[PDB]
């Protein structure tokens, strides 16, 4: 067998390569008592590490150990590889190969930082870094097309034609759903709700999960929100507070369509895609429209596929009928991809054996892999 | 006749005087209706909430009608004039003129 794990914004994904599904999914946060606590007998656990922060959230003052597809600290890392290697894996890293998956266009520091962590804090005969838009098109199960890959920290494109990549055309976007998390926070403060702390934030982000979705068109949910009805639900928190919606839940995810609400000169995902097709070859672009692929956690809310459908559509020559494909469980396919990617013949070979690392040096992985 | 609307019951005129307090009150056939009260084409009473106005809704079980009710409390002769109560919902639409009168 072989490990895959997931290094992404907030949740750290991790298991066995050649399982369908991962064996450890829970958030990659750290959380430590702010206030000084009050009561007899308490343990007075100083640090929580993994879902148990998120029961205990209001108390704790949550921090993310990766920020940006960055990580602002390393030993939190540890704990949280620690957690998944010996926790719900159960399996030691000296076993099986690891395999990360990094996102298109990420900065050189981060692969030679993160393999010199592997190959030292955790020792593996070999390992290998993927690229998110590769790996999901495996999912996908499809040999040409263009994929958007949208994470919890930055949505990237990366189209792709019979195997062959085109690194001009391969765009990066900034805009993401934890980006909408804090104009979402930003937002509430004018209606008369305010969240100023790290551990409600995440309270926020837990509201545009479910209760949030993307209106067919933004003006005229607006106008009917005058008199609304079934546009108001109401969300109870673990402290017992109380939470009512309205108009407010459909307009944070139109953020992403509409960067004009967020002040940003960036275009939005539907032209942002465009714009990745513009840079790709001409032939290839007919087959680009319709074998477009959806993925990522910014991706889940419904009805996203039939707007940028109809969006594409009309912007786009309609001499070509244009296919989305949106399958369920996307955010996950990042990781998916990993352990599918592991289990090819061909890739065991492909993997950075130690004694290159030795010899050549940690700047070799760009030489070695895309 | 005109379609049943929301009240099964439409507000009554009343009128009582200074540190009088009167209520007035509207009952809806059966989600939970949603209550409007105005003091004109533009005016919103729940608004003007206070010392002398004050809003109160109840649902009644075994008729499952919703009774809404505007409390005046202590009213004074300002107060004397017409008031309009505008209630919308999801299937049904109507509203009823009423005066109350409040002497010195």
């Amino acid at each position: 067998a072989a490990l895959v794990i997931d290094n992404g914004s907030g949740m750290c994904k991790a298991g066995f390569a050649g399982d369908d599904a991962p064996r450890a999914v829970f958030p990659s946060i750290v959380g430590r008592p702010r206030h000084q606590g009050v009561m007899v007998g308490m343990g007075q656990k100083d640090s929580y590490v993994g879902d148990e922060a998120q029961s205990k959230r209001g108390i704790l003052t949550l921090k993310y150990p990766i920020e940006h597809g960055i990580v602002t600290n390393w030993d939190d890392m540890e704990k949280i590889w620690h957690h998944t290697f010996y926790n719900e894996l159960r399996v030691a890293p000296e076993e099986h190969p690891v395999l990360l998956t990094e996102a298109p266009l990420n900065p050189k520091a981060n692969r030679e930082k993160m393999t010199q962590i592997m190959f030292e804090t955790f020792n593996t005969p070999a390992m290998y870094v993927a690229i998110q838009a590769v790996l999901s098109l495996y999912a996908s199960g499809r040999t040409t097309g263009i994929v958007m890959d949208s994470g919890d920290g930055v949505t990237h494109t990366v189209p792709i034609y019979e195997g062959y990549a085109l690194p001009h055309a391969i765009l990066r976007l900034d805009l993401a759903g934890r980006d909408l998390t804090d104009y979402l926070m930003k937002i509430l403060t004018e209606r008369g709700y305010s969240f100023t702390t790290t551990a409600e934030r995440e309270i926020v982000r837990d509201i545009k999960e479910k209760l949030c979705y993307v209106a067919l068109d933004f003006e005229q949910e607006m106008a009917t929100a005058a008199s609304s009805s079934s546009l108001e639900k109401s969300y109870e928190l673990p402290d017992g507070q109380v939470i009512t919606i309205g108009n407010e839940r459909f307009r944070c995810p139109e953020a992403l369509f509409q960067p004009s609400f967020l002040g940003m000169e960036s275009c939005g995902i539907h032209e942002t895609t465009f714009n990745s097709i513009m840079k790709c070859d001409v032939d290839i672009r007919k087959d680009l429209y319709a074998n477009t692929v959806l993925s990522g956690g910014t991706t889940m809310y419904p009805g996203i596929a039939d707007r940028m459908q109809k969006e594409i559509t009309a912007l786009a020559p309609s001499t070509m009928k244009i296919k989305i494909i949106a399958p369920p469980e996307r955010k996950y396919s990042v990781w998916i991809g990993g352990s599918i990617l592991a289990s090819l013949s061909t890739f065991q070979q492909m993997w950075i054996s130690k004694q290159e690392y030795d010899e050549s040096g940690p700047s070799i992985v760009h030489r070695k892999c895309f | 006749d005109d379609p049943i609307g929301l009240f099964v019951m439409r507000p009554q005129d009343g009128e009582v005087t200074v540190g009088g307090s009167i209520t007035f009150s509207a009952r809806v056939a059966g989600k939970p209706p949603v209550v409007k009260w105005f003091k004109g084409k533009w005016v919103d009473l729940s608004s003007k909430v206070g010392q002398h106005l004050q809003l109160h809704d109840s649902y009644d079980r075994a008729s499952k009608v919703y009774l809404f009710e505007l409390h005046i409390t202590d009213a004074q002769p300002a107060f004397t004039g017409s008031y309009r109560c505008e209630v919308s919902t999801k299937d049904k639409f109507d509203c009823s003129n009423f005066n109350l009168t409040v002497h010195e």
